[PDB]
């Protein structure tokens, strides 16, 4: 008969860190290791928390380690074994499809142009990322980019942005460990007001230790917008990858269980009753996998 | 002016409508500042006076060369992905014409109870005997938030677009393209 299971618990996947955002000025990025930190002050309107540059700095640097984990379609949690096996069946057979590749590439994408940095990235003037796979603790393989170069929207092909691709799909897939040292730069100006993450006297601001910082959920939300096979009007992009696929600020959910596009009926069909969807349906699914949660009924 | 340009915001699923209005707005802004001159004014096409909403339209009215100047000019990078550029191309006729004008407000008794004290010598409670609380204005319209670069504070940009009116009349544009006397083709 092959029920779903009763719990299922997926282990998150892409692990960030919280994105500390330090300040220097611009051509000096490359002696950036003694940055003086965003220190999150208070001032009188109430009173609110702001986060603004030194008055003689004009570049912010956000910087986070990402863990590209591996082993994805393997619950942490299950009660029915035969479920189990079909589900991790039901992966093995994707994977011998088609390799973490879309979605690794997709991933790369996200952390190439600089879209975790969020409300610093849309009146900066020129942003540049830099991507170091952190071997043995010192570097394995350099990247930089060119994150206005490289849209939010176009998933464009590029021959650093294949290798990075390979390098998460390496991660991905399990056959490497990989851990990713991302900073990224973005000129805004002198003393321009950052964004940072906003904790819950109205408005509190994220800090680790007297030093701003957005969370690490917001990264990983940041990262996850890779979902373009959503029933698409409006001309919106990707979207971050949830079930029943929807986003807060628009207030509009798409992937509706109305038709057969969210994840849960998705898997449901390709787990239990053997309906495969399509490539991208496919795709969605396994990054919603990649996103863990709790898929399982009461 | 004859020719005009249309800026959509794409919609976007991380920012509202009003954020990257605003964005832009600003980077607009100091793109008239970069450019100097009084010819250069906006109007916002969806607009709509019963919610105070702005839409997701502006349009930015002016010389073509200088519309071609504004396409390939600094100002718009890092915003190029959230918005979509028409051409600039040439006002259809007729068109009922509108001044586009900002209302600023006495929303702030005690800075106005400062002001007194500043050029009266007076006390406070001077000040806020002739200053009550019942001068404060609040707005129904529309509204853009900047921050400024000269001093350190974040300010409603209110907007109010004007009546119609059948013909246009000489006037100057401020650094933020609105109405210090000029009007816009409204269409």
């Amino acid at each position: 008969i092959l029920s779903t299971a009763s719990v299922l618990a997926f282990e998150r996947k892409l692990d960030p860190s919280d994105a500390l955002m330090s300040a220097g000025a611009w051509a000096q990025r490359d002696a950036s290791q003694e940055w003086p930190a965003v220190t999150v002050r208070e001032k009188s309107v109430q009173t609110v928390d702001v986060a603004n540059l030194p008055s003689d700095a004009d570049t912010l640097k956000v910087r986070f380690t990402l863990r590209v984990l591996g082993g994805a379609g393997t619950p942490s949690a299950c009660n029915d074994a035969a479920y189990r096996d079909k589900l991790l069946q039901t992966v093995a057979t994707y994977v011998n499809d088609q390799g973490f590749a879309e979605l690794a590439r997709r991933y790369a994408h996200n952390l190439a142009n600089a879209r975790f940095l969020w409300r610093n990235r849309v009146g900066a003037e020129a942003v540049e990322v830099r991507i170091n796979h952190i071997r043995q603790g010192e570097v394995a393989r350099a990247w930089r980019f060119d994150a206005l170069a490289i849209g939010l929207r176009d998933f464009k092909a590029d021959a650093e942005l294949d290798a990075l691709a390979e390098l998460i799909a390496s991660g991905l897939s399990g056959s490497g460990h990989v851990l990713l040292e991302v900073v990224a730069f973005a000129r805004i100006g002198d003393g321009q007001e950052v964004f940072p993450s906003q904790e819950l006297k109205s408005k509190t601001l994220y800090s680790v230790r007297d030093a701003a910082a957005i969370h690490s959920q917001k990264i990983g939300n940041a990262l996850r917008t890779i979902d373009t096979w959503y029933p698409d009007e409006d001309g919106l992009g990707p979207i971050a990858v949830e079930p029943y696929g929807s986003v807060t600020s628009q207030g509009k959910a798409y992937r509706q269980p109305k038709q057969k596009l969210d994840f849960y009926t998705l898997l449901d069909n390709w787990v239990l009753r053997d309906e495969a969807p399509a490539v991208e349906q496919q795709h969605y699914v396994i990054a919603n996998l990649i996103r863990g949660g709790v898929f399982g009924e009461a | 002016m004859d020719h005009y340009l249309d800026i959509r915001l794409r919609p976007d699923p991380e920012f509202p409508p009003a954020q990257l209005m605003s964005v832009l707005f600003g980077k607009l802004h100091q793109a008239l500042v970069a450019q100097g001159g009084d010819r250069i004014g906006v109007s916002f096409p969806d607009l709509d006076e019963s919610r105070s909403r702005l839409g997701e339209r502006l349009r930015i009215h002016a010389s073509a060369d200088d519309l071609r100047a504004l396409l390939a000019r600094p100002w718009l990078e890092g915003l190029r992905d959230h918005l979509q550029f028409g051409e600039p191309a040439v006002v259809p006729h007729p068109t009922p014409y509108r001044q586009v004008s900002r209302v600023q407000a006495k929303s702030n008794p005690e800075r106005l109870r400062r002001r007194l004290m500043r050029r009266h010598d007076l006390s406070e409670e001077e000040a806020r005997k002739r200053i009550p609380d019942t001068v404060a204005r609040a707005l129904d319209l529309p509204f853009v938030t900047l921050r400024s670069q000269s001093t350190g504070q974040h300010f409603r940009l209110f907007i109010r677009h004007g009546p119609l009116q059948v013909t246009a009349e000489e006037g100057g544009f401020t650094c933020y393209g609105l109405s210090k006397g000029g009007f816009v083709p409204w269409f």
